[PDB]
């Protein structure tokens, strides 16, 4: 149930960020995917709105 | 007292089927009963099925 | 009689085999590496005419 | 899978960093092992005198 997809690195801790949803997905494996293991890699993503 | 045993198998599909005597190129010859839409217990990769 | 379920027989691909040892463990292995790196990016020789 | 501990298994024209991989295996007394993913096992006692 872990929804806090922020490892103290995202820019969500701002006053101008706004509303968003902490989502996440998996990755791929191989030399072209960025890792050295044919297994899903943890890839986090954060979206929001601005004005 | 007697011990008479009966074997009942309900079914309401009645799909066409047939027999297949498959012979592998290596030399082995086996037989199996494929169904019309049901896997026929694939043997060494071969998954030949029948359609009605 | 010793307390055990007895010998185990496993079937694979319709064939019944009697192995020597049966277990599940890890093993070091390698993976496939496909570095395409823009195989066919952009290349074409043509011409235009009017009718 | 391409290579397992310096043993040629497949043809990949390239090797990568070894990585642990969870997979079952069985032996039949030969040189190399045989890994299997989907398998059906059956435990039979047979009331053997060796037990």
């Amino acid at each position: 149930s872990t929804s806090n997809s922020f490892s103290d690195d995202w820019a969500g801790k701002m006053d101008r960020a706004g509303l968003g949803f902490s989502g996440c997905s998996d990755g791929c494996g191989g030399a072209a995917c960025g890792c050295f293991n044919a297994a899903p890699s943890c890839i986090f993503w954060r979206k929001w709105v601005e004005n | 007292p007697h011990g008479i045993i009966w074997k009942v198998s309900p079914c309401a599909a009645w799909v066409p089927s047939a027999v297949i005597e498959l012979t592998m190129p290596s030399g082995e010859v086996r037989t199996f009963h494929p169904m019309s839409g049901i896997p026929t217990q694939v043997f060494k990769g071969v998954s030949v099925t029948y359609l009605g | 009689l010793v307390h055990k379920p007895g010998e185990v027989v496993v079937s694979y691909g319709g064939m019944r085999v009697r192995p020597k040892c049966y277990g599940f463990s890890r093993m070091m292995a390698t993976l496939e590496v496909n570095p395409p790196e823009q195989r066919t990016g952009q290349c074409t020789g043509c011409h235009l005419e009017c009718i | 899978i391409c290579k397992i501990d310096g043993v040629v298994f497949n043809q990949c024209e390239g090797e990568s960093l070894p990585q642990p991989f969870d997979v079952a295996w069985m032996d039949v007394g030969h040189s190399h092992k045989i890994i299997m993913r989907e398998h059906k096992t059956k435990w039979v006692q047979e009331s053997s005198s060796k037990d």
